[PDB]
């Protein structure tokens, strides 16, 4: 009925809209962002323990025979 | 499990990190066992207009 | 995830929460000279009912 | 570039 | 500490858990992205592939949505005793007062 | 395998300084007409 | 049929109330509208 | 000189918080 | 006879199709940080070792 207007926000950092950054602790919000491990006894595990994939697969035997037929081209 | 159950969580709270556990809420059956509470907080959140 | 890294994490997270505070002194002590700042939660009410 | 990929890009992503 | 067994290291056993799925994702983003860009494939997984890939782009926006949700549920149950179990509310000593007015409510009975 | 006791001598200051709630200058004007209202609201 | 020509705000603790629908809030504060006692007093008359 | 009351449609003092990920 | 030209109520019309906004308190919304990253990691370089 009788309804005031809020005048005026003198507003501080980080008490704002899109004052958010990548920097700030995840207290909440319990989705973690992990470190990647590169060691290389871990990237061979890494290598063993993936699935597979089909193009990747017939693109390796191709790549292959052609290694194969070119080693054994270039010494004669 | 007792033994190993009560340690992690005892140094979760020590460090001073809170929330759900990170395993638990990443899969899809968390969010169908919960369809009662994700209803309130998805209405209060759209209707305060923060979603 | 070794112990130098958990705490240097620890580091970079206590130093968050001190400049946070720093804003939520500054944000009292500007209220408290008549001065309408926002604070680290929202403005509570409008004119409308409530004060 | 190549109108086998230009009819896919924005179908990939509407933007 | 050599009679002592070797151990099994649980934080490198984490991170080639979280990157082996990293790399899943990734080698399925990038084997449903093949399905649909051929042409010899047939249009009844051509057009699946393609939400498939949709479903595939939309997972850190649905994380992102999915853990403001979870946060804002959580700070819905944090009560100020949960989190502060040594809060001091009141308490007042017996004074002199007390036993006045319980001798005047004998008094005037 | 961590040293916990210097992992808990930061952690305190970490929930010491943590926002978990308002403190009592920053709470505005509370309204008790409010209060009650949503008391009787069978919300969370 | 009018359109929208103001702003409209109602509080937060009174997110429960829709049209066309009867809470229990309503039903536990005004009772008279929902024991069967007094024909005049239907909840069809409460909507009203 | 008009001035707009806050029960006018579009002035509003309850702002539209946007959400972090926006 | 036709239906509209039968006799209605004179009433205020309906504002059921009306959009409110909430007055939310001070405490009830928790504070946030840490925008989330919607864009996908790429392993460009894990796949390249």
């Amino acid at each position: 009925v009788d309804s005031k207007l809020l005048p005026k926000n003198i507003e501080p950092p980080l008490t704002s809209q899109y004052s958010t950054r990548h920097d700030a602790p995840r207290g909440l919000f319990p989705f973690e962002s992990y470190k990647p491990s590169v060691q290389l006894p871990d990237m061979a595990k890494l290598k063993k323990m993936m699935n597979t994939s089909d193009s990747e697969s017939t693109l390796y035997k191709y790549l292959k025979e052609s290694k194969r037929k070119y080693d054994e081209i270039t010494h004669p | 499990n007792e033994c190993i159950a009560s340690t992690s969580n005892a140094l979760k709270v020590l460090s001073g990190d809170e929330g759900y556990n990170e395993d638990m809420v990443r899969r899809a059956n968390f969010y169908k066992e919960n369809e009662a509470m994700l209803r309130e907080n998805i209405e209060v959140i759209l209707s305060n207009g923060r979603m | 995830f070794s112990n130098k890294e958990y705490i240097s994490r620890l580091w970079h997270t206590l130093k968050y929460y001190q400049d946070l505070k720093n804003t939520r002194m500054k944000s009292i002590t500007s209220t408290s000279q008549k001065i309408p700042s926002a604070s680290i939660w929202g403005n509570g009410y409008s004119g409308y009912g409530n004060g | 570039l190549s109108t086998n990929l230009i009819s896919k890009i924005s179908l990939l992503r509407p933007s | 500490p050599g009679v002592l067994p070797v151990g099994i290291d649980t934080h490198t056993a984490t991170d080639i858990y979280q990157t082996l799925i990293a790399l899943n994702l990734d080698t399925t983003v990038n084997d449903c992205l093949d399905k649909l860009l051929n042409d010899e494939c047939t249009e009844s997984t051509r057009e699946n592939a393609l939400y498939d890939y949709y479903a595939l782009q939309l997972l850190p926006l649905q994380k992102a949505v999915r853990g403001h949700v979870l946060q804002f549920e959580w700070h819905q149950n944090s009560l100020l005793t949960n989190t502060h179990p040594n809060f001091l509310s009141k308490i007042r000593n017996i004074n002199v007062q007390d036993a006045l007015l319980t001798n005047q409510l004998y008094k005037n009975h | 395998g961590y040293d916990i006791n210097y992992i808990s001598k930061i952690g305190e200051k970490i929930d010491s300084n943590k926002p978990i709630f308002l403190f009592a200058p920053e709470l505005g004007a509370i309204n008790l007409h409010a209060l009650s209202m949503s008391l009787q609201s069978k919300n969370l | 049929e009018i359109p929208q020509a103001h702003e409209i705000v109602i509080p937060s603790y009174s997110k429960w109330f829709n049209l066309e629908k009867i809470h229990s809030i309503e039903v536990q504060s005004l009772p008279e509208f929902f024991t069967n006692r007094i024909p005049s007093k239907t909840p069809e008359v409460y909507m009203r | 000189k008009r001035v707009p009351n806050p029960n006018f449609l579009g002035n509003c003092n309850i702002k539209d918080f946007k959400p972090p990920y926006i």
